[PDB]
């Protein structure tokens, strides 16, 4: 209920900025910044702080060349710029170490999914929620990898 | 200006002219009046380039806003309601002279029969909507001419190609009888824009395909 | 635009035409003006034809909203009062030309006599209501022709079927004397819409039935 | 009200509806709006109500009057000029609301080519006339619908019969889209009136032939 | 609508479009607005289809009337004065909306220099005249566009052929920017009308020649 | 007053006159209506001499405000949207008589093709925008004359120098036919102002280089 | 429509007609205009039904509301004050045409003399009240006719039966001279409604007792 | 009333008349319209005795207000902007008839060239400003006469003394041709007021020096 | 998140002041001052004081 | 009505008439229009009686309020400003017909020269204030007459007694030529009221002293 609240507020923010300026004027940095400011105010103003950890990711625009940006925003409003991976929730260290080692910069979709699933397992099928920000799509980069496709992937 | 829309077996097509006038003066010849608003809808507004691109831009934002917030797209009935609200919210400004009447074309992916899943919705001044059950509709200063043309030509609509032809011819007939609607300009190479929507989604019809149909209509009449 | 409503033994029937006009010009042939608003009521709105669906939609929501919140349906009088306030809240916009006069048809479950349980309520510009005690009523540009037709035909209403048939005939007669009301189009197959309400609730009469009725009137009056 | 007129090879045909309206109310179902004015002409008036019978009567007296006095008929241009003078003499009353725009159909017995000797002349508010070179014309509240119908159907005109058919269909289309124009009433047996003019003179088309054409158009659209 | 007139060495040329409109509707396609009024003059009026014939017809009668009564034609100065009186006599009716502004083109057979004997005279609402000493003039809704086109093209005028071409092009440029002025219709074969006047008198330029020059302006711009 | 703007290969140029009028009377000879609004844009406003500086000053503040806040400039589409909002927010005051229609010229540093990266955007009363595809545009009381001049002269535009020349000639033509637009005053030494924008940014064209072009146009027409 | 009220010894009687008109058209035959508002009062409203229907219901709610809250009913003076306040509140809406003038009949249970404890209060546009000393009063389009009838018949009022007769005769006289007031309808069996108030409270007079009276009046005048 | 201002080498001078009228009636003869607003500026307002002082008083307070809060004076551009805001804030009241148009004269202590550091700024109804490059300006009912006088006399301005003379002569000329502007009254000893501003600041010109100049202008014209 | 808030408010202040008066009329001393008043208020009234330290610099 | 005020050596005197009119009819003979507002000031108001009578009262309160709050009275300039604000705050009501124009008379206790310490200030519709250096002023329907009278007789003012005598004569003259101003009524014993202010403060002039002067003016003109 706390992070869905934040998810909604972000979409609210993004759609408003994109309409007040233009679509190409909304960035991951901007959204991570606003989540930092919101989580920071909640930590200080509200009775109970939000028990959440957020990740805002951005890929390059179609036919443009830029390395992906990943941001980790924590409960207190702290914002960190990660260049390779972000791990949130549960027991973070076993998953973070299994990634720091089994890492593959410029890896394939099939390879990166296997490198990830395993790390999730270290910490602890249709027991997963998978999605990508596909830099190759014309405008809307977000694409969910579900069912048979997900199954096909494995 | 004239905007037409018609249902064919398996889909819907919407087309609009390119003229813009300031009284008698031609103020534009390249105006885009038909825009894809989401994967399965398109809106055409009879009017200026901006009040057509700003209305479509806002509606497109509203539709995708819901899709991101809720995970699923709005229902077609829902899409209609949102557009009706937008038009009703512009009633106070429409008493001055700033009138904008939209025409919505879409494909209901949730319809029982895929053959008759195309949808055409028209709106009046008050923000009132009507789902057209007659097969075609038109808005703008040349709408009566375009509707009367389609009335005689609609029986020839059997697929997407014939539908697009009837649409272009209707727009041709509109420009032939209404000076505010622009006909195909063979000199500058400017032709009406069109959007075709079927089970695979909304697609902008390429300029070359319309140009071929325009020439065929011209050659058929001389 | 013409919308008729009449009481028969055991219920009420409401029917409306499909025409829309802009001046002399016919702007629509398939407009629906009669809508079921809850299990036991239906509203027909005349004028501002595009808006008829909208007024009905808001009224339906209000009735249901109450029913869910309080666990019981509003009394028929309560239903009337809500609709009267909706109409009264639209007096400012009616001075411009956006006039919408509703006709309400319903069945009162709480009424003592089931046979006479059908109800018809009409509204005026100011938002004032009147429960009809004469058996029939009509609103719209063809209402006088429709009421004068029903005045000679009502005596033959004895059940739901004959009530629906007097309603279609009233609508037909109205279209005959008023160009703003559309008669049954046999060429396109478009006929007036109707709702019939009795102890079992509000039901949309199938196009099939209004159709057979219209043809029996039109085809025979013509050479057919 | 709608009155149509079209040229066919060897003549001209004029037809008019029978409706009369007071606002939305239908005040007449049997109005004759097309009258033979002399041996080779016919006028149809889209005028307040019945004025047409007073108007056509005066023009017929005028045409006949010249004929008796001079021993020869007025020339078609002369006939046109007299009608233009009559309309111009009614501009002061047209400002109040009493507008009466006539449509003239005729056959010029003195024309070089008997095949194209049919003539159609329309008049505007000011009393200005225009000869139609396009083949057809219409006046009244449903004129746009009728002209747009004829535009698609005119190529089917080859003789007197096919010409009368297209005139009746144009009037059907006018009534289909305009409430102020009356379609054929199969119930009461009332149909549009028509006059056909060729080298043999102006003749009233019998009610029965218009009835067969009306039923055939109705049957064709169902 | 638009009417242009220009002086070339040894004469004058006057041309007008064929369009007519009611509001945005195109009501005429074949309208002739330029008429030969006597052996050495022509008038172009931008108004209704008949406001052009009727004004010209009366003026032609007035000029001929004088010649038969006195045995000689009026002086060019006299022709201007008569037209000025006709326009002034329509001042009471021009307050209602019946404004008729004529443009007169002529050749003064009594002028000293035959090279500059061409004459262009324009009239204002009040019935006031002005003899044009700029070489060209235009009246109607597309007049500003036509005058601005001629301003850049007039230097290419050295004879009757180049004079006519500039006129047609000016009309084309007016049509291009004013929806009330009709461009050359290649589909129906309808083109602007023109009159050329020199020492040999006023002659109606044949369609064939205006048509050839229209296709050349088209082929050139494309 | 008149403001013009045109695209040349590799950039865009905008120029405007210096006149201010209160009715017939000339109230200003030194008015500046074109301003550089950021590194890659310029706006010219027609409406009032005082307003142009104020509208431009606010828009410049708005553009640099975003750049400081977010660390990058607004995209060209964004710059358009902000100007459209500013104009829409002045619709209430435009009903009184305080109308101000801006014309925007700019260079899109993020465009694919640097040759056609020049942009011209015009606005209407409602706050509606239109990106021009035809190469040039103009606003103000002499805009029609300027656009008609540019129509004939645009083919001569090839670089910054020829573009600025046509722009100055268009403005010359505007002042020649419109008393509210001021032509180059050689006596006081006051000339139209201009801005040229290419990949190196927006730069004010020096008064001396416009004076040279004005002397040239004048001698070319003598 | 007309509403009458009169004092009889030991009580008050109020009666009203059943007609409703939309101009000349009879829009209602069974309208009830007199309502019991509490145990000892009744109100009759003339003017706009929408206003009228609302006033009685609201006033009744107001009187009962006070009683439940305070445990005692309002004084007669207070009841008048509350009604007067409601009427003033409706003044802004009365300028439009939504005029509703109420007539109040009551029995003051706290009056010294039980014989003259009947009370009649009338209200004007402004919300001003007046207690009648004359014994009778009327409101509505037929009020003058009704008051003039009662002026001649009031001496015959000796009890509740004779007072109800005079009240029904007054209403008969109103309908006889005013087309907006409905007389008793023998065919449909619709008769005026009445309320009688004495020391035992307010009660609706049964339709049958009113009917007997109407027939007597009818027989007396034949 | 008339107020003038002109630049001389090293400074600026402003002067204004002393009349006040209520229609045709002279209501004031001693009115001061020119006030020193800060060390380097002066404002003259075209109007009443008070609606001039009130504007000056507020403006003076505002400039000083900034100097005390920020420790430094506002820049000349800043001083202009503040005055522009004050005028714009009185637009609603100017539609009634309370129009106040100020003229600002100043010396920019931060200007590069001390010779041309004098500044004259005029404002229009809307609150728009214009810095004058022309050397002189005037506001009021006699402004046209005064500007035309200065046009001929400006070449005689070479220092402070000659500049002040031209100002007084311009005001003399304004009063000579405009009854609302008061000329020097030698009988009462009332003369126009003036302020002179250079690098040493703004100083009120003594009545005695203006009297000397007024005497000399009067003797020079007799 | 705290100093960026302050950065934005300063740009907001500066741009409004420049527009209201003149650009030459916006100074470092003025901006520093607006920050001191703002920081002082936050320290005093807000739930949590801003964990920030600011530098405003101005050149000729 | 008329109110006059004049300076004498060492003070000021203000006097006003006692008449009141409702159109032609005389509504009052005893009206006092001049009131002492503080120790050193007095106001006379001309205009509607309702705003004027109240007006002195509000002003007296404002002056006293400042004095108690700050310990010292307001400067004379301050007293003027407060009165100016009061008048300006009544501009919206002055457009209806509730115009109140005050005249202020006072003695500046802080003035350099005690001989010329008398002050007269007048206000216009807008709330604009002026100080009279002439030494006399008047307001009201008879002001022009009174001012003209004073101009002739001002020389004779050498002290308070002669000042008062002139003030009464000016009011006599105002009444002689203006029916809205009341002259001294010897029958009822009603005379103009007056206030005299010097270094010792403001004191109401007694009735008997004014009567002695009125009788002498009457004797002098008879």
């Amino acid at each position: 209920n706390e992070f869905d609240n934040l998810r909604r507020g972000g979409i609210q923010f993004a759609d408003t900025r994109g309409y007040a300026y233009d679509r190409r004027d909304v960035t991951g940095r901007q959204l991570a910044n606003v989540y930092a400011q919101t989580l920071g105010t909640i930590f200080t103003e509200q009775a109970k702080p939000y028990e959440v950890e957020l990740c805002v990711a951005e890929v390059a625009h179609y036919g443009e060349t830029k390395r992906p940006e990943l941001y980790r925003i924590t409960y207190d409003g702290s914002i960190a710029d990660e260049p390779h991976f972000v791990v949130m929730g549960g027991t973070t260290e076993p998953i973070a170490n299994a990634l720091k080692e089994s890492y593959a910069e410029n890896a394939s979709l099939t390879d990166a999914l296997r490198i990830a699933v395993a790390a999730l397992r270290a910490g602890s099928v249709a027991s997963l929620e998978v999605a990508v920000l596909d830099a190759n799509r014309p405008r809307r980069a977000f694409r969910r990898i579900t069912g048979s496709a997900l199954q096909a992937l494995l | 200006x004239t905007i037409v829309a018609l249902k064919y077996p398996g889909g819907v097509v919407m087309a609009g002219d390119r003229r813009s006038t300031q009284g008698n003066m031609i103020s534009g010849r390249d105006v885009r009046k038909v825009y894809i608003t989401d994967d399965y809808t398109a809106t055409g507004i009879a009017g200026t380039a901006a009040v057509a691109v700003e209305f479509a831009r806002l509606y497109a934002v509203e539709l995708e806003h819901y899709e991101k917030l809720e995970g699923v797209p709005l229902t077609f009935a829902g899409k209609i309601n949102r557009l009706a609200i937008m038009v009703r919210g512009n009633l106070a400004a429409a008493m001055q002279g700033l009138l904008a009447l939209p025409l919505l074309a879409g494909y209901d992916i949730h319809a029982s029969d895929p053959q008759s899943a195309g949808r055409i919705v028209s709106f009046d001044a008050a923000g009132g909507w009507n789902i057209e059950e007659e097969g075609y509709q038109a808005v703008g200063s040349g709408s009566l001419f375009a509707k009367s043309s389609m009335k005689k030509l609609y029986s020839q609509v059997t697929d997407g190609d014939s539908g697009l032809r009837v649409a272009v011819e209707a727009l041709y007939d509109a420009a032939d009888d209404d000076s505010a609607t622009g006909g195909p300009d063979l000199v500058r190479g400017i032709f009406p824009t069109a959007v075709i929507i079927d089970a695979d989604g909304a697609v902008d019809v390429p300029e070359s395909r319309i140009a071929e149909l325009a020439r065929a209509i011209i050659e058929s009449r001389s």
